[PDB]
């Protein structure tokens, strides 16, 4: 005997798409904190940058 | 009888990243792309260089190298009709030595491509090299010539 | 260098143009093109002697080198100029580096060797067999530059370990482990080659068992 599933010459295939990993659900819910702050508004956190251009 | 007409040693491609395209009178060797990528893709609009060596097989010559352009608009700066029983070295693969203080025809036929399409290392991208004798698709790879590892960020256990 | 390039060309033209055609392009079905192989490939291959090759077979065997260090450098420079590629390491003076390639860490080198090298060579760099007439040779003859360049350019049926895949520090550690395992004396007696079960069983059956049987024949009486 030989393995039932082999030798699919047809269907050349396609290049895999860029992987976009989903965030870890409640199972591995652990994630890095984005920054603690008072946040007396809708929420900004302790991380905010900006680029002053010309 | 590993020495018969089909022997392992003889039927071996060079251990180089560039592909070989023997189709046509002029043979293309070590044809690759120097496209240093800082992320998943080399974004369109950035110029990456096209390395290869065109060796002439016949002395009777095929020194035209008309267009050799594909998706990306490959342009041949300092183009010259070099191949006459010899080599046309378009660029300087990493580790290349100039071999003399001066130079001939300024750059030695440097081929550069404005991508107009994302590319990434590990993929094969078709290039149609067309000499007056004929045209051949080569399926050039992306090669990181001599650049060492780019430092990946340290991992924070979670 | 100009004269180095000229010497490399002269050696090439009267050594290998029959199988690595002039212009460094490969002769179809006799030898691969040397464009892009680099100086490291030439150094390793010619210094080990494999390249003055007088047969097409399963594997090109090692042999005494046909060129001295200066001619090896000339050929390597010629091939590097023609194709452009990996370069053999060198020390401060300019000679091919031997001691500088001995990595400081040997445990790391051994781990990397086992993960990557022992796969086919051995636990300690003795030889190994391959599919059809091929074989991974013993590493005890190779010098640090030869080991480093062997990794840098996969010679034949050997994976090509780029600097990105094995940073030169990792390759230096592997070189240190190879040299240490090769030059280290067998603790516990004569290591019968480096393969445990087979040489050990043969030595049992030939040394211990013939001794026991001969002593039994001496003590007892034939009948
Ligand atoms: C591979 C390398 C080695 C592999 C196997 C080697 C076998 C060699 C055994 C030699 C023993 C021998 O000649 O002893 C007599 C000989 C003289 O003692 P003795 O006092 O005359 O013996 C009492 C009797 O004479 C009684 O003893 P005998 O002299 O009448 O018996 C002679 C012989 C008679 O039997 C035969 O004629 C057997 C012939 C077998 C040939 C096959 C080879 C074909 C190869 C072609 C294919 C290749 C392709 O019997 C055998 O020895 C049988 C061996 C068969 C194994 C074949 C393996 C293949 O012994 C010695 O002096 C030294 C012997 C040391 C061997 C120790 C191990 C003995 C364990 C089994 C032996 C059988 C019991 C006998 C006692
Ligand atoms: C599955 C299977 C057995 C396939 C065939 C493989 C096999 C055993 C082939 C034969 C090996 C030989 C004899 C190769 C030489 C070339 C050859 C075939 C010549 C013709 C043979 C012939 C008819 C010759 C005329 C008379 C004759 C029969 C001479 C035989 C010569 C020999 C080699 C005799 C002794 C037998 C022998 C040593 C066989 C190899 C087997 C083993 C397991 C050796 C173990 C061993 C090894 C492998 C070490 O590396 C080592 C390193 C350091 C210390 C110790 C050892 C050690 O003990
Ligand atoms: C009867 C009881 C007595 C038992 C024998 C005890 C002998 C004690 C010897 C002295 C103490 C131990 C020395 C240990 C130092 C040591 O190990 O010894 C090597 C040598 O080794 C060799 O070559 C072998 C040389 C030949 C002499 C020994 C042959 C004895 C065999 C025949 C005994 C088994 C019986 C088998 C019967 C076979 C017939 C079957 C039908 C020498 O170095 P080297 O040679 O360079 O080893 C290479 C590394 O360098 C290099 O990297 C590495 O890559 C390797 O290439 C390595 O070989
Ligand atoms: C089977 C896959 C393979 C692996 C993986 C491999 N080798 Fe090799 N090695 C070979 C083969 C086959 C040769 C013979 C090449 C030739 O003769 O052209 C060789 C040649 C060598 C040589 C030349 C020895 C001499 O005396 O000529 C050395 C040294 C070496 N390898 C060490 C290493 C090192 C260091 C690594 C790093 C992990 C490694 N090997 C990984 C198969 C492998
Ligand atoms: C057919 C006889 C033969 C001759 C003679 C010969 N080569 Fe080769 N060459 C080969 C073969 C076959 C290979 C690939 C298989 C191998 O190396 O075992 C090769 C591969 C090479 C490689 C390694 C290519 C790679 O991708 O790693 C180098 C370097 C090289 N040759 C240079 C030379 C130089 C320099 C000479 C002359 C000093 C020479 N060769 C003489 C046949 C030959
Ligand atoms: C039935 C058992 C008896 C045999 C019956 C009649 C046996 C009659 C045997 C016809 C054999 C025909 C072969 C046809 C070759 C082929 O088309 O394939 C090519 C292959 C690719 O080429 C090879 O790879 C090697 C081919 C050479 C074989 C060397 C063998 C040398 C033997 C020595 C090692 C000595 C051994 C001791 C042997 C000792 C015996 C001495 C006679
Ligand atoms: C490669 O491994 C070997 C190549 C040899 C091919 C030619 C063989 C010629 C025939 C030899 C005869 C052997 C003895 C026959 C016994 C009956």
């Amino acid at each position: 005997c030989s393995p039932p599933g082999e030798t699919a010459s047809s269907e050349p295939g396609t290049t895999p798409a860029i992987w976009t990993g989903s965030p870890s659900p409640a199972a591995p819910s652990g994630e890095d904190h984005g920054g603690g702050h008072g946040a007396g508004a809708a929420g900004a956190g302790e991380t905010l940058t900006a680029e002053l251009k010309t | 009888c590993s020495a018969g007409q089909i022997s392992q040693t003889t039927t071996q491609e060079p251990a180089v990243n560039g592909v070989n395209a023997q189709a046509g009178q002029v043979s293309l060797r070590n044809v690759h792309l120097r496209a240093p990528q800082q992320t998943d893709y080399v974004e369109p609009g950035t110029t990456v260089e096209l390395l290869f060596v065109a060796a002439n097989d016949s002395t009777e010559s095929n020194k035209l190298k008309s267009i050799t352009s594909d998706v990306g608009e490959v342009t041949l700066t300092g183009d010259s009709t070099v191949p006459a029983d010899g080599v046309l070295i378009v660029g300087e693969p990493d580790g290349q030595i100039q071999a003399v203080e001066n130079a001939e025809a300024a750059d030695a036929v440097t081929a550069e491509v404005e991508l107009t399409k994302p590319i990434t290392n590990g993929l094969l991208y078709d290039f149609t090299f067309t000499f007056e004798d004929g045209e051949t698709t080569v399926a050039v790879p992306i090669s990181a010539g001599e650049q060492p590892r780019r430092p990946v960020p340290p991992a924070g256990p979670g | 260098q100009s004269a180095l390039l000229r010497t490399g060309k002269q050696l090439f033209e009267t050594s290998c143009v029959s199988c690595h055609g002039a212009n460094l392009q490969g002769v179809p079905d006799r030898g691969p093109s040397l464009i892009g192989t680099g100086e490291a490939a030439v150094y390793f291959q010619v210094s080990t002697g494999r390249m003055p090759a007088m047969r097409g077979e399963a594997q090109a065997p090692s042999k005494p080198p046909h060129f001295d260090e200066s001619q090896i450098d000339a050929l390597g420079a010629y091939v590097q100029a023609n194709g452009g590629g990996p370069t053999v390491p060198r020390d401060d003076h300019g000679a091919v580096a031997q001691e500088s390639l001995i990595g400081g860490d040997v445990a790391r080198g051994g781990d990397l060797f086992r993960l990557n090298c022992a796969s086919c060579h051995n636990f300690t760099g003795k030889g190994g067999a391959l599919s059809s007439g091929k074989y991974a040779p013993d590493l005890g003859d190779a010098n640090p530059a030869q080991i480093y360049t062997a990794m840098l350019t996969g010679p034949q049926n050997m994976p090509k370990f780029s600097d990105r895949q094995l940073t030169p520090d990792e390759k230096r550690d592997i070189v240190a482990y190879v040299r240490e395992s090769a030059e280290t004396p067998s603790y516990g007696g004569y290591g019968l080659g480096g393969f445990g079960p087979a040489p050990e069983g043969m030595a049992m059956w030939i040394i211990g068992m013939v001794a026991a049987i001969g002593v039994a024949m001496w003590i007892g009486s034939r009948a």
